[PDB]
């Protein structure tokens, strides 16, 4: 690996490396050596874990997960690896060097902070000091995080403290305003929930039909007398056929609503009881043999689930609004409960008897009824500590960005502080534009929208500027342009006697000009529109080998006859031409018009979980594509541009979301942003707590930062 | 646990491999206990016991 | 026949288009009338623009600029011999010109570099270790954060970006 | 003109008054149709030698073989190279280095300085 | 606005808690070097490079309003001293500050006013090098620059 | 050149106001809802004599919901910045027509005296004001935004009775909230917010307008 780094350094000094997208050549180089040294550590790290014998007590502590980990084994047995500080290799402290022990500009691994040794062989002197540098960043990080998080937590508790669930189970604060109609939108307790799988998100419509449908045609497989017992006698029933056919009709409709609720296609939801483990407790105790024939009537199952559905009271009432509240609030548990306890599912898979099923119904009823949150509780305070706690956990400014772009979407506590304050001017605002279908599978369409979205000022497009003295173009000092002057004899042939003899000539960079796909008439029309008709412009052909633009300034002709004393106080036009030259650059906003410009990068996403679509088979599918990620805020206008998605275009900046999309859209975006920051550690803070947090800040339309 | 061959070993017919832990009717049938069985895990023995 | 005209500006624009067609004397060896063709071109442009605006004037000049290119006399020769009809010459929709050659490559090369600006941006980490228990792919990333720790020891976090799935080592 | 040209018109930012020793400024002569340079604090005036009065950016004055003095050849901290041939003198051994500037431009490319008193020659590769 | 605009050349100087910033060329004129050719020489005595010289050029143009040392001293006084009446004490007060409080380490007498001017100029030069990027910024922690 | 975009925009804003008219329930033609860009271009026969007062012609009436109580009227002023004078004539126009509500779409901005005058129009006919750029795209289609439905005063009465609340104790929403503006609701009215929920699947809220 060291020879391979010297090899990459040899390629780099030759000037021929060919840089990586969106990066300077040093970054391409730095990204590459960093890839090699990391791969070097991981290869020998994987070698040492293999080489360990069965009896290594060190491996026995790592494997139980008691204390310590794989990386420690890597460092003690193998090789410690590249140290870094602020996410980069050890800086050049002295003139172009880390220590006087090295040569100036020495990008090798060791010379800039790679530790070749293991803790067991001991570190060499330079490695020790670069290791002592890696030691500080962690000690300092510790002292800061303790102060900041102590403050963030106190402020948060101090807001929410008076929120609490009342005895009619609506959650209200001190002045008795309602926060939620039901706590956490279902009225369940957070300590009684569990992760569960939703059966009905099963891919393929045909596959769902096969596994769930209770057939009546009976395939010659001992039908009616296989699995089920006396049920062979109710095969002739019309009513039972129509009622189950009605059951399956609800399951297709539930499957359809459930696909709308979870568009991403995750089956993991928090719900009470865990119906599947209960069926197992039920099977295990009654001594149910799954090969022996069944002893259960299907209608007993279907109606029993209806009755249980009615017993699971979460909203007491009787009028149409209470029934709708009861029905919608425990929609997600109810569709889950029908899916688990399905007649075909029950009969084939779980094989439960009648006595076992009646008992099972009775426990779920008792556990669900026990799960409903206890009014009186302090819910507001409970939530602040569950939010406060992950701010305690990890990362202040450490870089682990793997989204192939800018560092942007600041990670960790400083980002949390921004959402918490609702900063009118975030340190790093962002915005994600998704692109319309056709323009998303093609690069060239993507390039054309990208250029329209970018914001570039003529100063960036200009290679160079010059100002010349040339009263007579017909004998211009710039003899090569002379061909153009003859080309523009008919270009207003009369007011050449009147226009100022001062000349501005601009030359444009050829690659950069082409990249924006601009044409000269666009520039001329832009500059004409900005300064006015007074600014007399001419330009050469876009296909000449030296792409050039020539600018003069025309007056008002008739009235300028030295009336009083020229109401300009006799400003020389050259001096004025600099002010035109200055402002022409600083002002001209072609394509993109405000604060975002072309800051772009363009990205291909195939890694993430984007563009999740439905297919006619019924199953979900991945749809890779081009998406545009910007580093700026202008959501109101940027939505209205063509082929930009008016649906999934989003921004991390909650103040701009407020302006455009109102208070409810803030409530969601802020939740996603708070969820997303907690999710970086992925300790998974329970959602009900963040809903409560968002509701308190968005409670009264106007944004109420907790400041 | 580290054990076996994630994603394709249990499908390699279940030569019990002893790694995976199974408990039934209050008796430990097979496997080895670790932090993922006993720790602060979402599905640890301790959570189920409560 | 060439369409009738009376405007003095239109007449001089034809004369200039004709004069541009006179460049390099190729018109002699072919023997094609540059004055009838320039008039037909100009009529076709005017049929597009319908006046003698700056935009028409810019188009006349760019038509002139195409005729006067020193590195591509073959474009003119193609117009002179009728390989390009005047109605086609009148419109620059059909691209711009690609027989001086190197500049077309360069514009292609520009089209490469902005496409180079699309390539990944900067792909990441790529440790490639454990297999995911969801979408059955090994393309995975790992996170190393909180060294020593308070009481949640530097455990190893592994995430499957392929479907946003995260699990721990052990 | 020709593509293989250059743009060093001689930006004469210095041409002080022969009398009061201060800077000359442009000003028009409409009578003679010629640019002239005059001191503001006095009548003295003289015609210009160029039609230019100001330029900006070149963007790539890559600035590769200027400012850096040959004597940098003496510095013990710079890497001596066994790589041969001063393209001027028939002698090997050169000190080399890179950028050493904040307008780093991204110039990763190496600059080599001959070290024997016969050249002081400064090339690039 | 429509002045020339360009703010990124306007080099000024804070003198020790003077209630107002002063343009650097005025300070040079207060030292007595009224000739611009001389001021330019004191900033950079290697005028083979047009770019840096052009860079200072608008600040010389900005200075143009005054070209006498006495007036420049009265100017700094008004830019320093609370409002009053006579000009002459203001010139003297301004003179002792310019003499004693301006880089004392280079001298505290009349007879070394010229040498001080040289040090100011290397300092402006030291500044211009960083703005062109010819020379890396100083490090805020380099122990070599601590006592 | 930009003129050619305009047609897409004029098509595009007319379509958004149609959906807006349709959500309020003013019964627009399904075909007007269905109207494509190509048809609209066909409808004003694009390309001739630009800058022509297409928008004065684009001015449309919309009649309905459930009870034909006159109509709602939609006006696109030709002027980039509309002043009180254009409003006064427009007022003469709304009064002659005896219409009941007027929506004006201004291309850049309205003079503050006109907004004032719009304020003083409040007792009589109601005037609603949209900035052309925010109207140019249907915000209510966006994924962040849950389904909003306005309730009648009777339904609000039953709601407060059945939960036993005071008007004051409900969650509030801005009178200038882009969504509140979209429906054009006034103070005291309640909006029913219907949301997808990770844990409820569906969750229903109400917000009293403040
Ligand atoms: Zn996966
Ligand atoms: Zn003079
Ligand atoms: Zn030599």
């Amino acid at each position: 690996a060291k020879q391979d780094v010297i090899e990459v350094i040899e390629k780099a000094h030759n000037n021929e490396l060919e840089p990586t997208p969106g990066n300077t050549l040093r970054q391409t180089f730095e990204n590459q050596v960093n890839r090699i040294l990391n791969d070097a550590r991981d290869k020998t790290g994987s070698s040492a874990q293999k080489s360990l014998s069965e009896y290594n007590n060190f491996k026995s502590m790592v494997v139980s997960g008691a204390k310590g980990s794989k990386i420690n084994i890597s460092q003690v047995i193998a090789v410690v690896g590249q140290q870094n500080v602020e996410g980069k290799r050890i800086p050049f402290g002295f003139k172009h060097r880390t220590l006087p022990h090295f040569i100036k500009d020495d990008y090798g691994p060791e010379s800039r902070g790679f530790v070749e040794n293991s803790y067991l062989a001991g570190l060499t002197p330079t490695e020790f000091f670069f290791h002592a540098m890696g030691g500080r960043e962690g000690l300092i990080d510790t002292a800061v995080k303790t102060a900041e998080t102590g403050y963030i937590q106190r402020r948060l508790i101090k807001s929410m403290e008076s929120v609490m669930v009342k005895y009619d189970a609506t959650v209200r604060n001190s002045i008795n305003q309602v926060v939620q109609l039901r706590y956490g939108e279902d009225g369940l307790a957070g300590e009684s929930v569990e992760f569960q799988n939703l059966a009905t998100l099963k891919p393929s419509n045909k596959a769902f039909e096969k596994k769930f449908r209770f057939d009546y045609t009976n395939e010659r497989a001992l039908r009616r007398t296989l699995q089920e017992d006396l049920v062979k006698d109710v095969l002739s029933n019309a009513h039972i056929q129509n009622e189950l056919e009605r059951e399956f009709e609800r399951m297709r409709e539930d499957r359809e609503v459930l696909r709308v609720i979870f568009p991403t296609g995750d089956s993991k939801v928090v719900l009470p009881c865990n119906l599947l483990r209960m069926i197992w407790n039920a099977q295990k105790i009654f001594h149910i043999n799954p090969r022996l024939p069944s002893d259960l009537h299907p209608i007993k199952v279907v109606e029993g689930v209806k009755e249980l559905s009615k017993k699971l009271v979460i909203v007491n009432g009787d009028d149409p609004l209470s029934r709708q509240a009861q029905e919608n609030a425990t929609l997600l548990f109810n569709i889950h409960l029908r899916s688990t306890l399905c007649s075909r599912r029950m009969a084939e898979e779980f094989r439960l008897s009648g006595e076992a099923f009646d008992w099972l119904l009775g426990e779920i009823e008792s556990k669900f009824n026990q799960a409903i949150a206890h009014p009186g509780e302090m819910v507001g305070a409970l939530a602040a500590q569950s939010l406060g706690e992950p701010a305690t956990q990890m990362t202040l400014n450490t870089f682990h960005y793997a989204g192939v772009s800018a560092k942007n979407v600041t990670l960790g506590v400083p980002r949390l502080k921004e959402l918490i304050n609702i900063s009118k001017k975030p340190k790093t605002p962002s915005l994600t534009v998704f692109l319309l279908g056709q323009s998303a599978r093609d690069a060239e369409r993507a390039k054309d929208i990208l250029c329209r979205l970018e914001h570039t000022t003529l100063r960036k497009v200009t290679a160079n500027t010059a100002i010349y003295y040339d009263p007579n173009p017909q004998s211009t000092v710039v003899a090569e342009d002379q061909e153009w002057v003859n080309v523009y004899y008919e270009m207003p042939d009369f007011d050449v006697a009147r226009i100022s003899p001062w000349l501005l000539r601009v030359e444009l960079d050829r690659k950069h000009m082409t990249d924006r796909k601009l044409t000269m008439e666009q520039i001329a029309e832009k500059i004409n529109a900005g300064f006015g008709d007074d600014l007399n412009c001419i330009f050469n052909d876009d296909n000449a080998e030296k792409l050039v633009l020539r600018i003069r300034i025309m007056n008002s002709d008739e009235n300028k006859m030295q009336e009083e004393e020229e109401v300009v106080d006799k400003m020389d036009d050259d001096v004025f031409l600099r002010c035109i030259e200055s402002n022409m650059l600083t002002d001209m906003t072609l394509q993109g018009i405000e604060q975002i410009s072309k800051v772009y990068m363009h990205l291909p996403q195939t890694d993430n979980k984007k563009k999740i679509i439905i297919t006619e088979d019924g199953e979900f599918k991945a749809l890779q594509e081009w998406i545009l990620e910007t580093d700026g805020v202008s959501l109101m206008r940027v939505l209205s541009e063509k082929d930009v998605d008016p649906v999934r275009t989003t921004s991390n900046d909650i103040v701009e979301i407020f302006t455009v999309l109102g208070i409810e859209a803030v409530r969601k975006a802020l939740e996603r942003e708070l969820y997303h920051v907690i999710s970086f550690d992925g300790s998974y803070v329970n959602y009900r707590h963040l809903a409560l947090l968002c509701d308190t800040m968005t409670c009264r339309g106007h944004l109420m930062a907790i400041t | 646990t580290h054990p076996d061959d994630e994603d394709s070993g249990p499908y390699k017919h279940i030569s019990p491999g002893d790694t995976k832990v199974v408990v039934e009717n209050g008796e430990l049938i097979m496997g080895i206990l670790c932090k993922k069985s006993l720790g602060t895990s979402a599905g640890s023995l301790v959570h189920i016991s409560y | 026949r060439a369409p009738s005209t009376s405007d003095s500006v239109r007449l001089k624009c034809r004369e200039m288009l004709a004069a541009a067609l006179r460049t390099g004397d190729d018109y002699i060896a072919i023997g094609a009338d540059e004055e009838e063709l320039g008039s037909q071109i100009e009529e076709a442009i005017y049929q597009e623009i319908r006046n003698t605006d700056m935009k028409y004037k810019n188009r006349v000049r760019s038509r002139i600029s195409n005729l006067k290119d020193a590195k591509n006399p073959n474009l003119r020769k193609n117009v002179l011999c009728g390989n390009i009809p005047p109605d086609l010459f009148a419109r620059m929709t059909a691209e711009e010109m690609a027989s001086d050659e190197l500049k077309e490559m360069r514009k292609n090369l520009t089209k490469e570099a902005i496409r180079e600006h699309q390539m990944a941006k900067t792909g990441g980490t790529q440790t490639d270790l454990f297999t995911c228990g969801k979408c059955k792919k090994k393309n995975c990333t790992y996170t190393q954060v909180q060294t020593r720790s308070a009481d949640e020891p530097m455990t190893t976090f592994v995430v499957c970006n392929e479907c946003g799935n995260r699990w721990k080592f052990c | 003109m020709e593509p293989d040209g250059t743009y060093e018109p001689g930006f004469v930012g210095i041409r002080f008054c022969q009398e009061c020793n201060n800077m000359l400024y442009p000003k028009e002569d409409k009578e003679n149709r010629i640019l002239l340079y005059a001191c503001r604090n006095c009548d003295y005036q003289q015609e210009a030698d160029n039609s230019c009065i100001y330029v900006n950016k070149i963007t790539h004055e890559v600035d590769e073989l200027t400012q850096i003095i040959a004597d940098v050849s003496q510095d013990p901290t710079l890497p001596r190279t066994e790589d041969h041939p001063c393209q001027k003198c028939g002698h090997k051994e050169a000190v080399f280095f890179q950028s050493h500037s904040a307008r780093a431009e991204d110039a990763m490319r190496l600059y080599y300085v001959c070290t024997a008193p016969h050249c002081g020659h400064r090339w690039t590769e | 606005g429509a002045k020339k605009s360009a703010i990124g050349q306007r080099i000024v100087a804070t003198l020790p808690y003077i209630k107002q910033e002063v343009p650097i060329i005025i300070v040079f004129r207060a030292l007595g070097f009224v000739s611009d050719r001389d001021i330019l020489e004191h900033i950079i005595y290697d005028f083979e490079d047009p770019e840096m010289m052009e860079m200072v050029k608008p600040s010389l143009d900005e200075a143009f309003v005054i070209q006498e040392q006495n007036v420049a001293l009265n100017f700094i006084g008004s830019r320093g001293a609370k409002p009053g009446v006579t000009k002459e004490k203001r010139i003297k007060y301004a003179k002792e500050v310019l003499q004693k409080e301006m880089l004392p380490h280079v001298g505290v007498s009349d007879f070394c006013e010229t040498k001080k001017a040289y040090f100011l100029g290397y300092m402006v030069h030291r500044l211009l090098l960083a703005a062109l990027g010819r020379r890396e910024l100083d490090d805020r922690d380099h122990y070599g620059n601590k006592r | 050149m930009d003129d050619e975009e305009e047609t897409y925009r004029l098509w595009k804003i007319r379509k958004t106001i149609m959906q807006l008219c349709h959500d309020r329930g003013y019964l627009v033609t399904q075909d007007e809802l269905d109207q494509t860009l190509e048809e609209f271009k066909a409808q004003s026969g694009d390309k001739p004599s630009e800058g022509r007062p297409r928008r004065t012609d684009l001015t449309v009436l919309v009649a309905h919901n459930d009870d034909p109580t006159d109509q709602m009227f939609v006006f696109f002023p030709e002027e980039p910045k509309v002043g009180i004078k254009t409003i006064k004539v427009y007022c003469q126009r709304m009064q002659e027509e005896n219409i009941t509500r007027a929506l004006i779409v201004v291309q850049q901005g309205m003079t503050p005296s006109a907004k004032q005058s719009l304020v003083d129009m409040a007792p009589k006919y109601i005037l609603e004001q949209f900035l052309q750029q925010e109207l140019l795209i249907n915000i209510t289609e966006h994924e962040l935004v849950p389904e909003h439905v306005v309730m009648t005063k009777e339904e609000v009465t039953e709601l407060l009775a059945r939960y036993k609340l005071r008007e004051n104790q409900l969650p509030r929403i801005q009178a200038g909230d882009p969504v509140a503006r979209y429906f054009g609701i006034k103070r005291g009215q309640v909006v029913k917010i219907i949301r997808p929920s990770e844990t409820a699947g569906r969750y229903i809220t109400y917000r009293l307008v403040q």
